[PDB]
């Protein structure tokens, strides 16, 4: 719920795939442009994304999510529905 | 009279049969891989390469 | 190994040696059967330069 | 060169010493070994689209590539004998076949 122990799975999450420390994951870096990540490692990070929050995002932010930043501020907006 | 049958036990040819047993499985198997492709894009995700 | 992904590194090793156990079991044994190991060398030589 | 080494990580895609090894190693390999026509080089190649179209279907989650890397592995385990280095690629996929 909170946005600061989100990031510290998703950094997680892009560890396990590609392979960056998580210090270099900070809310206001790119993906395509600093991290420098691959789109085969963007597909991935979403599955593993979907098996762990649970969340299905297949199409409304494969061409509209840029920055991590983004990508937090999207689970937080989403989340109303809490089936926890 | 000297006689001798030679063995040629692999001089054979396919029949009719074996043939088209196995034309039809291999087609039997593209389809079935493209009804495989089918079921995998169910999730909306497209080519794009 | 610290820089890099860990199922990718964990197969390649895994597949290597199970490829070097797999080769006992042909008929002859010569040395101009080490020739399939030609792919994943390189893979391996990325592997130990990281 | 364009398949394994960006997956393998970005320490091992951003230095240029792993690239020259990898290449070194590559040649290494190749030259004394496969210039001619016994089936080496098919099971060699035959290994890494295995690998390749395996470590494709776990990213994506597909079973199609999974699929086309059970029709490669068989397809290089009966070019000659000594393809039954395959199943190396073959034993691996198994878990990630279950995922
Ligand atoms: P990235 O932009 O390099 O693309 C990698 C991925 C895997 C995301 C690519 O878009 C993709 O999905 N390829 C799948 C292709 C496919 O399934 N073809 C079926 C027969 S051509």
């Amino acid at each position: 719920a909170t946005q600061e122990e989100i990031i510290a799975g998703l950094a997680e999450i892009i560890e396990e795939v590609t392979g960056i420390e998580p210090s270099e994951v900070t809310p206001e870096k790119s993906f395509v442009d600093d991290l420098d990540i691959d789109s085969l490692s963007m597909v991935e990070i979403a599955v593993q994304t979907e098996d762990k929050y649970g969340v299905k995002i297949p199409d409304e932010d494969l061409a509209g999510l840029r920055t991590v930043g983004d990508v937090v501020a999207y689970i937080q907006k989403l989340e109303e529905e809490n089936p926890e | 009279q000297l006689s001798a049958t030679i063995d040629t036990r692999y001089s054979t040819s396919p029949t009719l049969l074996k043939l088209l047993a196995m034309i039809v499985g291999v087609a039997m198997t593209v389809i079935a891989l493209g009804a495989l492709h089918v079921l995998d894009c169910a999730d909306g995700r497209r080519h794009k390469r | 190994i610290p820089g890099t992904a860990l199922g990718p590194s964990r197969r390649i090793i895994g597949i290597t040696i199970i490829s070097f156990l797999a080769m006992m079991f042909t008929p002859t044994k010569w040395t101009h059967h080490f020739g399939v190991f030609a792919g994943l060398a390189g893979c391996l030589g990325a592997l130990a330069a990281v | 060169s364009r398949e394994v080494i960006p997956r393998l990580g970005a320490a091992a895609k951003h230095s240029r010493a792993a690239a020259w090894t990898a290449a070194g190693l590559f040649l290494a390999f190749w030259l004394p070994l496969n210039n001619g026509l016994r089936p080496e080089p098919i099971i060699a190649l035959g290994i890494l689209l295995t690998w390749c179209s395996v470590e494709r279907g776990v990213a994506t989650s597909r079973l199609l590539p999974v699929a086309v890397a059970i029709i490669i592995g068989a397809l290089t385990l009966f070019s000659g004998p000594t393809g039954i280095a395959a199943v190396g690629a073959l034993l691996v996929a198994i878990g990630p076949l279950k995922t």
